[PDB]
């Protein structure tokens, strides 16, 4: 048989077999509801367009997302979301398919073990596995050391990994992440004059950020560059018309991962959560994890976050040792290429909670032997 | 190294028809990697023998095996062979068959255009991982042999562009994976180009009578044990294990046939358990598999990895003694040649076949014959040579179950194609490897003594008669039971049947030890 | 015609049991044609799907499954098996599970009757002349719509006589001795609706013997 390793995510939704280079199935996990009424009778519209049929339709739908940050909070509509998965982007029935979820660490007990029940009870998968969204990303990589970046569009979290052993105490989980990045680039368009309150543009300025966005190298010298030069006034061209000229709010919407004191986050930035999960480990194993410093995640594919991120963890580190940052240019679909790595081994085979073991011990098989 | 199969098609009521072939198992490694005491297949040696000028200055090539990575790695040359000769079979074959002259060139093209792939560096970028060829001469050289074109071709091997949802993405690489590129497109454009081959032949073989019911006859490699048994190795030893177990099922349906004529565990499962070690997931070729996925996992970690997972827990599975000296020895298995040890040592390298997919949509784009020849998914990017070892195995085995086998052996007496100075070594050698010790062994677990009952009386009723001579007056069953009542020999020695009676491997010799006491 | 098949054995049956002092079957059929005469039925479905402005087959299919997935018994999903090449719904009819194929239904339902080229058709000098010489439907009648009217007509035309069948079937391909292979009459017993009226008759009693004669044959029993 063919494991489907599946991924949750946080505004993007991707699922495929293990044994590809990429996921069959990248569309963002939304679930809207048609707020307006409908005076075309027999038109047959459903009561909830899930996936990328949602993403053409957007200026009619109260589009949700079934994912805040991490957690999933409303589980009518994840439900729609994997059934969506598996029965039109996929077209496979998952009775005779193992599936392989990633969860991020640091999540709910309560989260991981009711996706467990929901995937025994309703899709009645044969024997589902729950992995941890940092090490796929550290499979597909192509290293047994050091520490993960995975920025993801929903959570940011800092796992470090030495000789193929997570460290669970140096574990840094920051909540700050795309989706809150995309709610400050709404609050600072609001800032040059574009308004954007509803959610249906939350796509519109998301792909602002998209395309326009770029991690600076220096704040101050570029915020005295992009208020006096103009070489940084950029257009875009909305679904309308009306292009918009965004200039110093380009390099200021990413560097609220560098400054979390611009949305009223209390933490570090994660170029020194980064350095405070090194500085946890032990002090002979940072070597390899000051080299070996992985990026993944949607929100890592900035132009010019692997440089300033090595800028600011040089500053950081002692500068006697030496500094690389291994971003291949799949950073966001890296969480699930390893994951097809992890599903197409023959020695996890041992590991799916199969069914027989799940109808013997409840939805708390996770947190046992099999993980 | 392949395996021939050579379809004698007939007509309805038995009429010649015609012949098709189907090649099996054109090796991969061996066309990149080479032992000291090995070849390649001949075409390059034959290009690189100046037995055709045209064909040195046609293909860029600097008349000399040792200069080049994928023909130094191995034996430029042997003795009792010649490559001037070797190209004196190919240009005799492709002056005249069934397809034109330019495919002729197209072919060459394509050999030449496989040497000057693996010569390119790769070199790393600073401070990056995604390996820039720098070095661009050869694989220029390479770009004007194939068709392809020069910048295109290097864009595409270092940086593969992959299909995710909708839209494209790049991956970049490093320095190993891109090796692992330019030797797995090379390999795959060589067997793909060699089952073409075999296809073009086929338009020439194949006439216009109807075709039915065919009466082919397949050749293949020897079940081989060398001091050096390796993964090459392994992707011959595991296909004529395989073909082994086809011959243990297939003599048991038969001596079950004549049994239950008669009135009087199957063997393959003597087999089945290596194959158990071998075929079906957490085994050797299954491990060797997963083991390339992992970020740092050497050799050395697979062996750790299969003394994990079968020192012990599968009876086949066992360390390995060297003896005599041999270089170096990792696992052995005893198959039913006995204990064959292996070297774990560049397992990895050679297992892998990443289809670079960008270079392959290069390829269906040159003007050339490749255009034609390379024209849920699986391992678009971890595909290797065992799952299409594993692959094309079952369909060989798929396509040999819908037959009824007629086995032949054949030996060669020693290294001189001589009189009787036959070598005893080489002939107790081949008798295990070509599988002809075991069914000796199979049939004795049962009754091979088959001996008719008048058969028994006119040769062994001499051994305890009665005071009258054989007359032919008594029923031979009956006129054996005679016999058997008197012979001293216990039920559980025979078995009596209707038409013949049996006996256990060792009681044709007891028929007459007692009988040189009659005729002492 | 199979719907009166059954309505006419049900009469005669009644008649010889009301003669001899002993649901209609036709209900057993009626559902499948109340999924597709009745309005919201699939050929009334199919024909109101054309008029809306953008709905294309697979908006079609959207809206069988909205109307009557569940809702009727008949209608069903459609398995595939042995690799059909796709199957969009199944309606279990006499015959048994019967899939279709939407695609394209939309185009050739329609049957949109071009007025003044029919008037241009009366004027020309040919024998169309004499051919082509509330109101419904001028710009949107369907080969479903003219399918309904002239079965009907068919149907009233029917119900008017009087019924004696008669069944007719190929042996194999080959015009051909005892060779006849059995899926083809198999498949063609379900297809002329043979075992239909063979199964009916199973419902009441078909053992219909004579009281002399169940003495000169069945007394030997007992
Ligand atoms: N090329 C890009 N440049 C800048 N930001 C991007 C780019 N691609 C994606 N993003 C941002 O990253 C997020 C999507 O990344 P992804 O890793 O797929 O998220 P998730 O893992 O939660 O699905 C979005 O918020 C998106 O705006
Ligand atoms: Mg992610």
């Amino acid at each position: 048989t063919t494991a489907l390793v599946c991924d949750n995510g946080s505004g993007l939704v991707k699922a495929g077999f293990a044994g590809d280079d990429a996921p069959r199935a990248v569309f963002p996990s939304i679930v809207g509801r048609p707020r307006h009424q409908g005076v075309m009778v027999g038109m047959g519209q459903k009561d909830s367009y899930v996936g990328d049929e949602a993403q053409s339709k957007r200026g009619i739908l109260t589009l949700k997302y079934p994912i805040e940050h991490g957690i999933i909070t409303n589980w009518d509509d994840m439900e729609k979301i994997w059934h969506h998965t598996f029965y039109n982007e996929l077209r496979v029935a998952p009775e005779e398919h193992p599936t392989l979820l990633t969860e991020a660490p640091l999540n709910p007990k309560a989260n991981r073990e009711k996706m467990t029940q929901i995937m025994f009870e309703t899709f009645n998968v044969p024997a589902m596995y729950v992995a941890i969204q940092a090490v796929l990303s550290l499979y597909a990589s192509g290293r047994t050391t050091g520490i993960v970046l995975d920025s993801g569009d929903g959570v940011t979290h800092n796992v470090p990994i030495y000789e193929g052993y997570a460290l669970p105490h140096a574990i840094m989980r920051l909540d700050l992440a795309g989706r809150d990045l995309t709610d400050y680039l709404m609050k600072i368009l609001t800032e040059r004059g574009y308004s954007f309150v509803t959610t249906a543009e939350r796509e519109i300025v998301r792909d602002i950020k998209e395309k326009l966005c770029y991690v600076a190298l220096d704040f101050e010298n570029e915020m005295a560059t992009a208020a006096s030069s103009s070489s940084l006034e950029k257009s875009y061209e909305l679904p309308d018309g009306q292009v918009i000229t965004i200039g110093n709010e380009r390099f200021r919407c990413p560097e609220t991962l560098f400054q979390p004191s611009f949305i009223g986050m209390e933490s570090a930035g994660i170029h020194e959560t980064t350095y405070n999960s090194i500085m946890k480990c032990d002090i002979d194993i940072r070597k390899d994890l000051y080299a070996n410093n992985v990026l993944s995640g949607g929100t890592t594919m900035y132009p010019g976050i692997a440089d300033r991120m090595q800028k600011e963890i040089t500053a950081l580190a002692p500068s006697t040792m030496k500094i690389k940052i291994i971003a291949p240019p799949e950073r966001k679909y890296s969480v699930w290429i390893g994951g097809s790595i992890l599903a197409s081994l023959s020695t996890f085979q041992q590991m799916w909670i199969s069914k027989q073991e799940y109808d013997e011990a409840g939805p708390s098989i996770v947190h046992r032997k099999c993980f | 190294r392949f395996g021939k199969f050579i379809r004698i098609h007939f007509g309805a009521t038995g009429k010649l028809a015609s012949a098709d072939i189907e090649t099996y198992l054109l090796e991969k490694s061996r066309v990149i990697f080479q032992l000291k005491a090995e070849r390649d297949y001949h075409i390059f040696y034959q290009i690189l023998s100046n037995k055709k000028p045209e064909l040195l200055d046609m293909l860029l090539i600097t008349n000399n095996p040792y200069d080049y990575a994928f023909i130094s790695q191995g034996e430029t040359t042997v003795a009792s062979i010649d490559d001037a000769e070797e190209l004196m079979a190919t240009d005799n074959a492709f002056d005249v068959l069934g397809f034109t002259s330019e495919e002729k060139n197209s072919m060459y093209k394509l050999t030449g255009a496989i040497m000057h792939f693996g010569n390119m560096k790769f070199k790393l970028k600073q401070r990056e991982e995604q390996a820039e060829p720098d070095g661009t001469e050869e694989a220029d050289k390479s770009a004007y042999l194939m068709g392809l074109n020069s910048a295109d071709l290097l864009k595409g091997l270092c940086h593969p562009r992959v299909k995710v949802g909708n839209e494209y993405v790049t991956k970049g690489q490093n320095v190993q994976q891109v090796m692992y590129a330019t030797g797995a497109l090379a390999k795959a454009v060589y067997e793909k180009m060699f089952n073409w081959m075999v296809t073009r032949i086929n338009t020439t073989l194949e006439t216009k009578q109807p075709r039915q019911y065919f009466i082919g006859v397949l050749d293949i490699a020897g079940f081989e044990i060398f001091d050096f048994n390796s993964f090459e190795q392994l992707c011959i030893n595991f296909t004529n294990e395989k073909l082994q177990q086809f011959f243990n099922h297939h003599m048991f349906v038969l001596e079950q046939e004549e049994y239950k004529k008669e009135g009087i565990i199957d063997f393959g499962m003597d087999l089945q358990a290596c194959i158990d070690l071998i075929e079906k997931p957490m085994g050797i070729m299954s491990i060797l598999e997963e083991e390339c996925m992992f970020p740092k996992a050497t050799d050395m970690t697979f062996k750790a990895k299969l003394y994990d997972n079968h020192l012990g827990k599968s009876n086949n599975f066992q360390k390995p003694r060297n003896i005599k000296g041999r270089p170096e020895a990792h696992f052995a298995l005893i198959h039913y040649a006995g204990t064959v040890d292996y070297n774990i040592i560049g397992w990895l390298q050679k297992n892998k076949d990443p289809l670079n997919e960008t270079v392959v949509d290069l390829y269906k784009k040159s003007s050339l014959k490749l255009l034609s020849n390379l024209f849920a998914k699986k391992g678009s990017s971890f595909q290797t040579v065992s799952a299409l070892h594993r692959e094309n195995l079952n369909k060989l085995m798929t396509n040999l179950r819908s037959t009824h086998p007629h086995f032949v052996r054949c030996i060669i007496p020693n290294e001189t194609k001589s009189p009787g100075v036959i070598d005893n070594p080489l002939v107790m050698h081949q008798l295990r490897c070509n599988g002809v010790l075991e069914g000796i062994r199979i049939c004795r677990k049962g009754f091979p003594n088959r001996i008719l009952y008048g058969d028994f009386r006119q040769r062994y009723r001499i051994l305890n008669p009665a005071a009258i001579p054989e007359g032919q007056f008594i029923d031979s069953r009956k006129g054996a039971e005679k016999l058997l009542g008197s012979l001293d020999i216990d039920h559980n020695q025979y078995k009596f049947g209707h038409t013949k009676v049996f006996f256990k491997a060792g009681l044709l010799g007891l028929l007459e030890e007692m009988r040189d006491e009659r005729l002492s």
